[PDB]
């Protein structure tokens, strides 16, 4: 009711903010040409300490906290990051011109979440004075590993019956090494420094200063990595851009009313169910890709990739971010 | 001068340390790997870091083996395991190995 | 009269502070071996993110204020961009042992501006307090693209009337080719991000807190790339030496007063009339030998890259922005 | 194993874009660049970055081409266009390719 | 008496601090795979710019101070980098399975100091509030230089009578060639720069805010620098393991106590004392190895950069800075 | 087409002006260097910056010689003075170098 009032002037005051303005700013001077480009030695030490940023602040609250709290969204998430695979496997995968592995790796990389379309909402719910949850940073391990072993799995299990039956996958290293990947293990050592020692001298100085401003650097390129696959996906059939542009929209949903079940069974924070949204609206592009591409390597790469760069990240955080902050502003408080 | 074949593979970037696994098992004496940049028609390269930073996104290994047929055994466990969803080339120089010690012996070439 | 008075303490002054400290300081130890490099991946994104703090401070200022006066220095410029390359086509040219080519193509680079004898000065004209315009940052493309087209054009009208006519240059890919480079369309998007949105949480925060750091490692740098090509221009006939160390001091004289037309006649800052001869004074050594290499080929890259670099830029940061802050100082307020 | 040339350009850097037209243009299937350091008294290298983060600054295309007449197609069409002006050397080795979509097809080598 | 109290007390307090939390934190995850890895690019500038900070605090306070006070010190570090070379061959090279070309390289790499070591050492004595002497940075070229130096005149002098007796070091170009290096002509730009210009404008703003942040990050590297030597000490013979877990123990208190005649001769900061053990407890690991390969060829490299880098370091953190903090605590004002 | 041979030498990383002091000595026109990565059983490579940053720590010569007595003149003095403390490997190919100036001469090839 009181929705489309408080979505309209808020996607205005998203898009006026430096975590949108350089994503849109990015694309157009890629659009452009631009011979300019952030190195790769500057984006890895961006992609780190942005979430050690993320990984220090919610292990700080999270050994004064009695974490019976965290039981219930640490478990609507890992039930969450499965189902998306399977909405892709009933939904995405029964058109006429799209193969099911295709659909079932697209599907993976929308199950999973990404730091980038994270740390834009982590800044937008303190720049509209949300009080969030501080450990529901914490959160991105869980759905994030169990969607990509349920798309690696699921493909597997569908191409086995299909040459074996009709003309097994180790479960572990699948997990223990996406676990021990950059832009997680640089968080799992940020939560357990904060859980252990105290570095609040670092954290207040270091990583809370120049964490808005790093984002920005690495929101242009993503805006510069949604530019180069925009012509990538017009070489895969025209439903995956159907596809992406619409489920940002509905895994946040069922998301949101998934995570309203939260501060009516325990105390959650209703700024943390909004966070909880944008994780699960988030395509993973960066830590993603490089699995379902060893374990699902039957799949075009074309397909996933040019779904969650091009579509997925910048409607994540475009039309999505403000979508549940005045959402949760409207249901409740803000 | 002890005369050897070079195999030169170059494929994706995310294959190396699948295709260092298959040097090592095949009991060739080493490699050489270098970070490339290439066009070939199957060009996407996932790669790990972002796109627009792939200035170089393959790698091409230099493998020197003292017979034809530990070249060819190293080429074909890879092109039949990961050319067929991946890209990829191999070729076979020739070449004369002049130093070294793994390659010449303790008598040396 | 009093300008004697006020140079010589403010050549002290200059050289006592970290923008040019730094650079005196970089080709000493330069001189001296120093394995020491500071990395091409940091020497960009300190490219970068200088002209994005010059472009968000500009593109501030430019839309809470009526863009009548900007119509005398942006048109004093393009006039002065042109006029630097036909200086040199008729002083610089005209000595014995001198091609026409290679002074046209000095001539060139010094018409054009380089960030980093411009950012030097945007320190100094706020470290000695004098309120200078905020989009006169703005001013770089002016008097860069025009100078280096007007070196193209007019090397290829001398080369075909020696092969054609004694023994058809594309007007537009010169200048959609430096203007979505590097170090310019950093600023033009740092221009149209504040023009346009709000980015002031990210401005006071990030880009301008370390902006006079980050200036301070990148004079480091134009130190140590003075000194590997100063043994460049040994290869080159003596008068580049003569060009390269009165040329500073006569193209931002006819840039001052040429410049003094504003203020009498649209209401200019008067600490923008040395904003406008510190760019003007300037050559070009990143962005612009790019170009002229591709554009005039049959040029020696010793002649025109050993003239801005190893004498041109030192000598427009030493003894040319206390030379014209100090003359503004005199004649008016500081 | 198909007989290949392996023609090989190493130039400046700024050559990037424009070789690799004329390689795209030519008819071969493909080209791999890496970049180089070297040495060869026409050494100034203006590249767009400062000099002294110019560890690399040269590059090295490698061209893998089913005939000869086509590799010196490649080579005359650099060698007239930029050579004159800018630093550079070309060679041609020999090569036999293994394995490989674009140079087999699809009956393979 | 009191020493044991005020080491427990304080080595838990030194691995609560994010100078030591990060380097444990550091060996755990590259321990447990982590294809997280910082770039050359940012590790470069990151010792660079903390060097710089080393370099520009002493130079500042070198300036205003008379200079005999500083006769003692920098007099005792090259008498004691001497000194260590010589220990280590009369105690290491004696033993069963040992070479003495090894053994003398070993002890030339724990002579040298350790930027790293010693920058964890100067956040700490002032986190303790402990005033040290701020020209004590500067000690970083003594007891650097003459230790290398006498590790390879000394292992020369030992192959020469091994060949030429038993079966002519140019003694310039080893320390002209270690003194114009990276990490060290860094320091002493920064020290050239505090002496003669006034660089506080861009020292409290760039420099000192992100000194503590960046060596958090460099102090991460230095741990995953540790493990991956951790297996090559395996390959030589087991007295490296207890040389390298001892010496930094011995080689401190014949610092601290041979650094006790200062401040009994010429007045010495006592919290100097302390900065004079850890620079004389850490070993090289970075410049170090580049030497000692060059001047000792014959040597084993995983015999002397197994021990300073895998042993050396650690120890030289974790249990030698406080080791030092608290035994100068005990002993007078802290 | 001028027929050279084309001198490799992959060695760690710090003998980079060292190496590139004897080829300047013995007379080769130039070469080309360019940072690689391997494997070969002597693998320490201190190389100035830390370990975990060392992706390529060897350092890959190309030296395109005239004669083959020559090429035999450069691997001859690098192996004697730096291969006996110091990882390497050293083989020659065979090319025929198209253009080039300070190669072919005035006349070209
Ligand atoms: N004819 C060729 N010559 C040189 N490199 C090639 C050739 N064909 C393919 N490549 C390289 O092989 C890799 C994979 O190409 P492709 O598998 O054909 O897409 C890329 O690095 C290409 O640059
Ligand atoms: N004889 C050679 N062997 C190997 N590389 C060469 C040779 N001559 C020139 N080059 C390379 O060719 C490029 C241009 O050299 P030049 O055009 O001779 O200045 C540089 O990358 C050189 O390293
Ligand atoms: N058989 C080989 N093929 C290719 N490269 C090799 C071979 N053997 C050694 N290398 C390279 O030679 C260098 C030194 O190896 P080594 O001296 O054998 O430890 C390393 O860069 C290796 O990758
Ligand atoms: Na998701
Ligand atoms: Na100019
Ligand atoms: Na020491």
């Amino acid at each position: 009711m009181d929705f489309l009032s408080n979505f309209l002037t808020d996607f205005v005051g998203q898009l006026q903010s430096p975590t949108l303005a350089f994503l849109i700013g990015g694309m157009v001077i890629a659009a452009l040409g631009t011979q300019l480009v952030i190195p790769e030695a500057i984006s890895t030490i961006i992609v780190f300490m942005l979430l050690t940023k993320i990984g220090l602040t919610g292990g700080m609250a999270i050994r004064n906290s009695n974490l019976t709290e965290m039981l219930l969204p640490v478990a609507f998430s890992v039930i969450l990051g499965i189902l998306i695979v399977f909405i892709a496997r009933f939904t995405l995968a029964k058109l006429p011109n799209v193969r099911t592995v295709d659909a079932l790796a697209t599907g993976g990389l929308f199950g999973a979440v990404s730091g980038s379309t994270m740390a834009a909402a982590l800044t937008t719910l303190e720049e509209s004075k949300i009080s969030y949850e501080a450990w529901a940073g914490a959160l991105y391990p869980f759905m994030d590993i169990p969607a990509l072993v349920t798309a690696i799995v699921v493909a597997n299990i569908y191409l086995n019956k299909r040459k074996r039956k009709s003309a097994r996958v180790k479960i572990w290293p699948i997990i223990e090494e996406s676990l021990q990947g950059p832009a997680l293990s640089a968080m799992l050592l940020g939560l357990a420094l904060g859980i252990f020692t105290k570095p609040e001298s670092v954290y207040e100085g270091f990583y809370d200063p120049l964490f808005r401003g790093l984002l920005s650097i690495l929101m242009l390129i993503m805006g510069m990595e949604a530019w180069s696959r925009i012509g990538e996906l017009r070489k895969v059939a025209q439903w995956y851009v159907v596809y992406s542009l619409i489920a940002p929209i509905v895994h946040g949903f069922i998301a949101f009313g998934l995570g309203m079940i939260a501060h009516y069974a325990t105390g959650f924070s209703l700024g943390g169910v909004v966070v909880l949204a944008v994780i699960a609206a988030s395509s993973s592009d960066i830590s993603g890709p490089p699995t379902l591409r060893a374990g699902i390597p039957s799949a075009n790469p074309s397909a996933y990739i040019g779904s969650s760069t091009a579509i997925g990240t910048p409607i994540a955080i475009g039309v999505c971010i403000p979508l549940f902050i005045g959402l949760a502003q409207t249901l409740g408080a803000g | 001068a002890k005369p050897a074949n070079k195999l030169v593979i170059v494929t994706e970037k995310i294959l190396l340390k699948k295709i260092a696994k298959i040097i090592d098992e095949s009991g060739a004496k080493g490699y050489t790997v270098m970070n490339t940049g290439g066009k070939g028609s199957r060009n996407v390269r996932s790669s790990g870091q972002p796109n627009t930073s792939d200035i170089e996104a393959n790698i091409k290994f230099e493998i020197l083996t003292e017979t034809r047929e530990m070249a060819e055994e190293i080429a074909d466990r890879v092109a039949v395991k990961y050319f067929n969803d991946y890209a990829g080339i191999i070729y076979i120089c020739s070449a004369e190995v002049l130093y070294g010690h793994t390659f010449c012996g303790p008598e040396g070439c």
